[PDB]
RNA sequence: UAACUUGGGAGUCAGAACAUGGGUGAUAAGGUCCGUGUUCGAAAGGGAAACAGCCCAGACCACCAGCUAAGGUCCCAAAAUAUAUGUUAAGUGGAAAAGGAUGUGGCGUUGUGACACUGCGCCGAAAAUGUACCGGGGCUAAACAUAUUACCGAAGCUGUGGAUUGUCCUUUG
RNA sequence: UUGGCACCUCGAUGUCGGCUCAUCGCAUCCUGGGGCUGUAGUCGGUCCCAAGGGUUGGGCUGUUCGCCCAUUAAAGCGGUA
RNA sequence: GGGAUAAGUGCUGAAAGCAUCUAAGCAUGAAGCCCCCCUCAAGAUGAGAUUUCCCAACUGGUUAUAAGAUCCCUCAAAG
């Protein structure tokens, strides 16, 4: 049947992670701390955004 | 397993589309004046000079 | 001027200058003949219809009498040894429709 | 013999254009199929689609009759296990009338390689408007 | 409610009607309203 | 227009379904055993969607001719969106009972109420990959009941030509 | 399920129970919505709609089923050789 | 959070001078349906769209070239 699981490559999708709070936008070093741990490697791009919900 | 049904001699020759051997990506060397391999030594006459 | 002559069991359109091939008549190579089961006549000249006009007619010249190509007459029962082949060249007879 | 078959160069293609308000689905569907086919014409040979194009409209306002709106279910298979998805015709009246009617014709044509050619010479629109302007589409009336 | 397919009047003040294309038994005391005649 | 006899030569001794009369079984079985019939076996062609045995019908061969058979005429898909009169609203048509019930039409008997027979419908009606019990679209007539026409429709029959066997001599044709 | 028949397979269609992975039906175990109760409330019983998700870990037994232990909202019933 | 709904509850109302949730008509009502949330997706052959770039010399057509992309090499956040 289609979508049966099986072993293939791994990892790359777009996830999105939501609900997360901005500790701290650090002015004048221009960078914002999050509360958690995003997708992607470092240096990975992430696009912020305000939560749909 | 075993192959159920003995494949024709068109399968074939599709499935060996692909196994082609591209040229190497050569150049010819200024100094020596044939052909040499890209980021290589020179064959014929010495030197490099990169 | 076209007609529509009865001549084999079967109608056949015809003008003039034509070569039409039928089934099968008596008379010999070069040969005139005359048509008399035509059931229509008339194209841009006129549009007359009976069982049979019974006033038109049409002449042809016998132009050839010959076989057609040999088809061969296969078939077989699958599993039941029976098969039977046979051949069969139908005779044709060539004409030139000389007037109508 | 002599049995005028159909070319390239013999055939014709028409335009035509039918107000889908207050017909009937399949009294209607029939008569659009015929028409896309092309056996209104005396040149009529079965390999080549001597049919002509068509453009229906107002999809928007075909009329059932009896308790086909609420019922008749559309279903539709997502070949995954145990996806079927389904619609019922009052839904997909609002919803996409412009396939309730493509659906209905393209049920009433073959399904062979000239049934589709055949197939994608309807153009339906929900609505009054159709952008055909530049093709010299003619009234057609339902025989 | 009960839902049996045998519905007939118990008490003689129990009124058999129709409701979308069900033969129901509408009546005063609460026990007796049936449906799926 | 077959039948018997006397001769030479065999094959067969696993039968199947359908209708029907029975036994057995459980008024189970595409079960099993017998009487009678048909077809398959050994039979192609048309209809039953597909489908040996069901309905129609027995292919010498060619034809781009005509008439019909079962079965059908809205589209897929050849031919009636035929005709006259009614019924059914459930998509019944297009799977099933006991029993229930101001569904509805006909007809008759009865003191606006009550009854016997009836036509067509409703409920009873729940299964596993995917709608999935019209072949599909779709249908309120393209469903039913009775009667008129037309037509489509097969390798059936007819027309034409041809090929082999025969029997009659019109005229050895 | 226990059977009946003997229609496919004996020039081969590999067994029961567990493990991995599941997917489907609904004749619903829980959660959602209701009717009636000989429903005071809590808690229930019996029907009705509903298949979105969920549906434990051990002892004993080859074991399925089955009994027991300790929980849980619940410890569903079946099909898929 | 919505829109339509099942069982259910109705509101108005004749068929049937009344009664009636229903036949006309109008409401409300589920973890279920369609949305909303997450992702993939124009080979969606019905092949969508927005922006930006490139565009000349000869013989019915062709050519190399342009924008652009690679062969080849140093690599990894990718494999």
């Amino acid at each position: 049947f289609k979508g049966q699981k099986m072993p293939g490559r791994m990892g790359g999708n777009t996830v999105t992670v939501q609900n997360l709070e901005v500790v701290q936008v650090d002015t004048e070093n221009k960078v914002i701390l999050v509360k958690g741990n995003v997708p992607g490697p470092k240096k990975g791009l992430v696009e912020i955004r305000t939560s749909i919900k | 397993a075993v192959p159920k049904r003995r494949t024709s001699k068109t399968r074939k020759n599709k499935r060996r589309t692909h196994f082609k051997i591209s040229v190497p990506g050569m150049t010819e060397c200024p100094n020596c004046g044939e052909y040499k391999l890209s980021h290589r030594v020179c064959k014929n006459c010495g030197s490099y000079n990169g | 001027m076209f007609a529509i002559i009865e001549t084999g069991g079967k109608q056949i359109k015809v003008e003039e200058g034509q070569e039409i091939f039928v089934e099968k008549l008596d008379v010999n190579e070069g040969d005139t003949f005359t048509f008399d089961k035509v059931l229509f006549v008339g194209g841009d000249s006129v549009k007359v219809g009976a069982p049979t006009v019974e006033g038109a007619t049409v002449t042809a010249t016998v132009n050839k009498q010959g076989r057609g190509k040999k088809i061969t007459v296969f078939t077989y029962k699958r599993r039941k040894n029976s098969k039977r082949k046979k051949g069969h060249r139908q005779p044709y007879t060539k004409l030139t429709i000389d007037k109508i | 013999r002599q049995t005028f078959m159909a070319n390239e160069s013999n055939i014709e293609r028409k335009w035509y254009v039918i107000d889908a308000e207050g017909q009937t689905l399949g009294r209607l569907s029939s008569e659009v199929a015929s028409i896309l086919r092309g056996k209104n014409k005396v040149t009529y040979t079965p390999h080549v689609d001597t049919g002509d194009y068509v453009i229906v409209i107002n999809a928007s306002k075909i009329e059932f009759t009896g308790n086909k709106e609420t019922d008749k279910v559309y279903y539709r298979h997502s070949n995954h296990p145990g996806g079927i998805k389904s619609i019922t015709a009052g839904e997909l009246r609002r919803t996409n009338p412009e396939r309730l009617i493509e659906n209905s014709i393209k049920g009433m044509l073959p399904s062979t390689r000239l049934g589709e050619k055949q197939g994608k010479k309807l153009f339906v629109y929900g609505g009054a408007e159709h952008p055909h302007a530049a093709q010299q589409p003619e009234n057609y009336e339902l025989r | 409610m009960k839902v049996r397919p045998s519905v007939k009047p118990i008490c003689e003040k129990c009124k058999v009607i129709k409701r979308k294309g069900k033969v129901m038994v509408i009546c005063e005391n609460p026990k007796h309203k049936q449906r799926q005649g």
